[PDB]
């Protein structure tokens, strides 16, 4: 049978408004390979996005790595966006990191 | 540390294919194969070991002899095996020294045969269809032998040439870097504390919250997760009541580090404070 991606995103360095820094995101555990994974920001998809060769774990269920460069801003929000047979819609999953503190 | 290849065949439709070949040293790759004229790529200078360029285009023709003709053999008997469009073909094969040494088969993502000594056994819950692949498989006997020397004399000669001509780079430490941030899926009156540590190399890691000298056990350690510069990911978070997020700190041990841990203060706008 099939077997569902398991989606992780992080970034390389710690959140910092205006420096340069990497955007990950790890899917695996899925079967079979045919994939389709997007990175985003504020909703649109980015455009240079490099991804490792497809490789298989001890299970043989399948894993990729896909990253970007980027330099984040206050305003960007940004996410990772995968669909797969085992999908009814694509799922998205975001990148976390913190804004500080809301009140002044 | 084990030298391995890894193959990929996804046929979707009776003409329609991809194929996808590479070598490994446990979690990392040193070797591709590119289909667009059928050339093994070396990742690293010293992917090659102490071998020829003449030697290397003996093992790529050999390569792809079997690629080509591993092709059009699935393609033919697939109606006698019972093989259904979609379907997806994985191997592995290598070795591991101090002395063992494997090929090993699947079908559908499930183990399906695998190459003992000298033939190929299938997996008895693999079923007949195994049964009469082997048949196929073992066909010649020629082939088998020089499949066993492969694994028996080739690659473990290989991993000599390889982990020698690369020690300067699976042996170097590359310091980790850490930071703090808030967990997004806290239940109600609680937080939850998340320690990143990225970019350290090699793999094994230690992190735990802390309050002072007591580990906290409710600390829950994530997948490490890879960076394409080779160097690892990971989180640690742990969920406390929300007043209760006094005095807790991250703790970081590596083996970079020559004991100097890296130890970091949920503190500030954290917190936050007045
Ligand atoms: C791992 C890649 C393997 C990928 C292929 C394996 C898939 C097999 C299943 C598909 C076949 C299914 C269909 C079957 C087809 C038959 O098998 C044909 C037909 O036979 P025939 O030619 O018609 O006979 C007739 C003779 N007349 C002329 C006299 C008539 N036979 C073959 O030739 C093909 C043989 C196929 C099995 C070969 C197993 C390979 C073992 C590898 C060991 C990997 C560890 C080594 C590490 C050391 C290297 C380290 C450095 C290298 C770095 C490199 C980094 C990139």
């Amino acid at each position: 049978i099939q077997r569902t991606p398991k989606i992780q995103v992080y970034s390389r360095h710690p959140a910092e408004n205006g420096k340069s820094n990497f955007l990950n995101c790890y899917v695996s555990g899925f079967h079979p390979s045919d994939i389709e994974v997007d990175l985003l920001k504020n909703g649109e998809r980015i455009e240079k996005v490099e991804h490792s060769d497809l490789s298989f774990s001890k299970d043989w269920s399948f894993y990729l790595l896909y990253y970007t460069e980027f330099t984040p801003t206050e305003k960007d929000e940004y996410a990772c966006r995968v669909n797969h047979v085992t999908l009814s819609q694509p799922k998205i999953v975001k990148w976390d990191r913190d804004m500080g503190s809301l009140v002044p | 540390l084990s030298f391995h290849v890894i193959w990929i065949a996804s046929f979707y439709n009776h003409s329609w294919k991809q194929n996808l070949v590479s070598g490994w040293l446990s979690d990392l790759q040193t070797h591709t194969w590119d289909s667009n004229s059928s050339t093994i790529v070396f990742l690293w200078p010293w992917s090659r070991g102490n071998f020829s360029n003449e030697e290397w285009k003996e093992l790529e023709t050999l390569f792809r002899i079997r690629t080509i003709r591993s092709f059009e053999g699935i393609r033919r008997y697939a109606h006698e095996l019972q093989f259904e469009y979609p379907f997806e073909i994985q191997v592995t094969g290598g070795c591991e020294l101090h002395s063992g040494s494997f090929l090993q088969l699947a079908y559908q993502g499930s183990d399906f045969v695998s190459f003992q000594n000298n033939s190929w056994l299938p997996y008895p819950v693999a079923g007949n269809m195994a049964k009469h692949f082997c048949k196929v498989l073992n066909q010649n006997q020629h082939e088998n032998d020089i499949t066993h020397n492969l694994l028996s004399d080739t690659c473990p000669r290989f991993i000599l040439g390889l982990l020698d001509a690369g020690k300067a780079h699976l042996q170097r430490q590359v310091k980790p870097e850490a930071w703090l941030s808030h967990g997004p899926s806290p239940g109600p009156g609680h937080l939850q504390l998340v320690c990143h540590v990225s970019g350290f190399y090699p793999k094994p890691v230690w992190v735990m919250w802390m309050r002072g000298e007591q580990e906290q056990q409710g600390t829950q350690r994530g997948d490490i997760l890879p960076s394409a510069d080779g160097t690892w990911y990971l989180r640690a978070t742990l969920e406390v009541a929300a007043g209760e997020a006094a005095d807790l700190s991250c703790r970081v041990k590596h083996s970079s580090l020559e004991g100097q841990d890296i130890v970091l203060y949920w503190e500030g706008s954290l917190v936050p404070r007045g």
